[PDB]
């Protein structure tokens, strides 16, 4: 399973904040101008309109993958080995070849 | 590809590098809304775990018993072995006894 | 032991994040927002992240009996005891630290976690999550029997220790509150009670309006100016309902309790069919209690394999 | 919630709890072209009707 | 039979006598419990009805 | 009459006995191990026995 890791967003208020690349797995990043967000006590900026979040999220490799994982293997070339018993006369006993 | 297994990919359970490919979008913050939206295809793994069906222990021919740890077919009742057989004189009883 | 496992939370605050519905079917600032369920316990365990705190006095010390949550700019405290999951019906809670609970929970398509305020009234966030877990084994059972199979499985561990999953812990960003702002003929009162504010008149100072009061000697009024609480003592989870204060690096961590282990689950075993024998054929007469899978194949080199989940007596 | 049934119930001065269960088939048709079973964070405002408090 | 109609039959309801053909079979106590634990195929008259 | 209908269990005790779930998902030895339900009323009204009196 991946995990999806979203952090807080970036917003800028009174301002603008231009987006960059990175390496990560699927890592989307975005900046979008315009915002005028709430909190719970109010609007978040003073700037009605001068602001901008930037939205940023990546995948990653879940934290028990270590754990929950599945293997994809090619399989070839099978060797048998076979436990027999042998047995005659006195002799009686299991050996694996 | 995304939803379906191996949407994300690893060469190994530890390795640095990690193939994803997720379809992973951002979208614009609802007006007034902080919550960096966003939608993603949901994990091909977490499918795979309900689409899997039984395993090869429950389909594989002449009765073989599969198992892990290593990855093994046990008892598959299949073919034949030759043997070549090194017996002693003091195994046998001589046609005098 | 346990207070020095909790005493990590210590440099930490709840927070009051948007939850979009909380029980009843529309929005608010919620302190109990659920923010994540992980769910990769095999035996269906739910692992729950909530953005009270559970466990902790409003100082931070560990106390069995106190959820400590946001009321506003201030930490309020409230008993455990109030701290209820429901998905179809209520849940079992099986452990608490913090931000995380662990529950059993029926299946169900949408996932409550709520508790009371200290007011005694009711606070909660809903979910919408499809939790329907697979079965351990091969029987779709519902209750653990007197008698069964031990199969493997695993299970969240009840223990609160350190562990290596981590959730990043930065500076909570400068909370607006237009309250803090009042008229005095004309002039801005900018009643910073105990905190520190960053405002902005337009007409006025601006910048950080530092601890204690300021009388914003003009006209301005509450319109053209703004305040918000700033430099807080505590962090909090960077959560992606509630603002980052700045893009540098994370201010601290938290681990992620209750690791994930392998246990044995108690399944049960259906009843042996009652079956007879014909000419090439064996009859059977199942009698399931519970979904059961039935399946079969012929140990030739041609296995036609048949799989059924029988959930009704059949033959 | 989505079922079968509607049980109005309250307690008596006395906190006897008295009540009435009526059958009613409550399955609301979605709003829209989903099925949702929860409010989200992020969506469509679609129109709709409902009592105003 | 087990789980079909008659897998229990009395000549009379006053009959003292009964035949059952049930399927019962007990099973070893699990380890550490107290429990007499079996498996019987479910009533065939409750099956039937 | 009820004192005297019920006087019978003068002579008893409850019991602790083995439970394979308490509510939560794990064994109990709990004073109401429900021993059988008994299910003959057409109703559907249910006869439960629990170890505790």
């Amino acid at each position: 399973e991946y995990k999806t890791v979203v952090p807080s967003p970036f917003i800028k208020c009174c301002g603008t904040s231009e987006c960059s690349s990175k390496e990560q797995p699927d890592y989307q990043c975005k900046v979008y101008t315009g915002v005028y967000p709430f909190m719970w006590g109010g609007a978040y900026c003073f700037c009605d309109s001068e602001n901008t979040q930037l939205s940023e999220a990546y995948v990653d490799r879940s934290d028990v993958c270590k754990h929950d994982h599945a293997s994809a293997y090619k399989a070839h070339t099978a060797s048998l080995k076979a436990t027999i018993r042998i047995s005659y006369g006195t002799i009686n006993q299991t050996t694996e070849a | 590809q995304p939803g379906r297994f191996g949407d994300i990919q690893s060469r190994t359970v530890e390795s640095k590098d990690l193939y994803a490919n997720t379809a992973l979008k951002l979208s614009r913050p609802s007006p007034g809304v902080v919550h960096v939206p966003y939608t993603q295809t949901p994990s091909g793994f977490k499918y795979w775990l309900k689409e899997k069906g039984s395993s090869l222990n429950t389909k594989a021919p002449f009765g073989c018993k599969i198992k892990t740890n290593p990855v093994r077919a046990m008892d598959c009742a299949v073919g034949s072995i030759p043997v070549s057989m090194d017996i002693p004189d003091s195994a046998f009883t001589r046609v005098v006894d | 032991s346990v207070t020095e496992h909790f005493n990590v939370y210590k440099a930490t605050r709840p927070y009051l994040a948007y939850c979009a519905d909380c029980g009843d079917g529309y929005f608010c600032y919620s302190p109990v927002a659920i923010e994540k369920i992980r769910d990769e316990a095999s035996d269906g365990m739910l692992k729950i992240q909530v953005s009270a705190q559970i466990g902790l006095d409003k100082a931070g010390t560990h106390a069995h009996t106190k959820i400590r949550y946001m009321a506003g700019h201030d930490v309020q405290e409230s008993k455990r005891d109030s701290l209820r999951v429901y998905t179809s019906a209520a849940c079992s809670i099986h452990g608490t630290m913090g931000h995380f609970i662990v529950a059993h929970c029926p299946p169900g398509d949408y996932l409550k976690v709520s508790f009371e305020d200290a007011d005694s009234h009711v606070k909660a966030c809903k979910v919408q999550y499809k939790h329907d877990p697979l079965p351990v084994g091969r029987e779709k059972f519902v209750v653990r029997p007197h008698f069964g199979v031990e199969l493997p499985c695993t299970s969240y561990q009840l223990t609160t220790a350190p562990t290596d999953e981590e959730i990043d812990m930065h500076t909570p960003p400068d909370i607006p509150d237009r309250t803090l702002l009042s008229q005095t003929a004309g002039n801005v009162k900018i009643t910073a009670g105990g905190r520190t504010i960053r405002y902005n008149c337009t007409c006025g100072r601006d910048n950080v309006g530092t601890t204690s009061t300021d009388k914003t000697i003009n006209t301005c009024k509450i319109d053209q100016c703004h305040a918000a609480v700033t430099s807080h003592d505590k962090w909090q989870f960077t959560s992606p309902f509630v603002p980052r204060a700045d893009q540098t690096a994370r201010r601290g961590k938290v681990h992620v309790p209750f690791p994930l282990t392998n246990v044995t689950c108690r399944v049960p075993l259906a009843r042996a069919p009652d079956v007879t024998y014909g000419k090439k054929e064996v009859t059977l007469r199942l009698h399931p209690d519970h979904p059961t899978l039935f399946s079969y194949r012929s140990l030739g080199a041609e296995p036609h394999p048949y799989e059924e989940w029988v959930d009704k007596f059949s033959e």
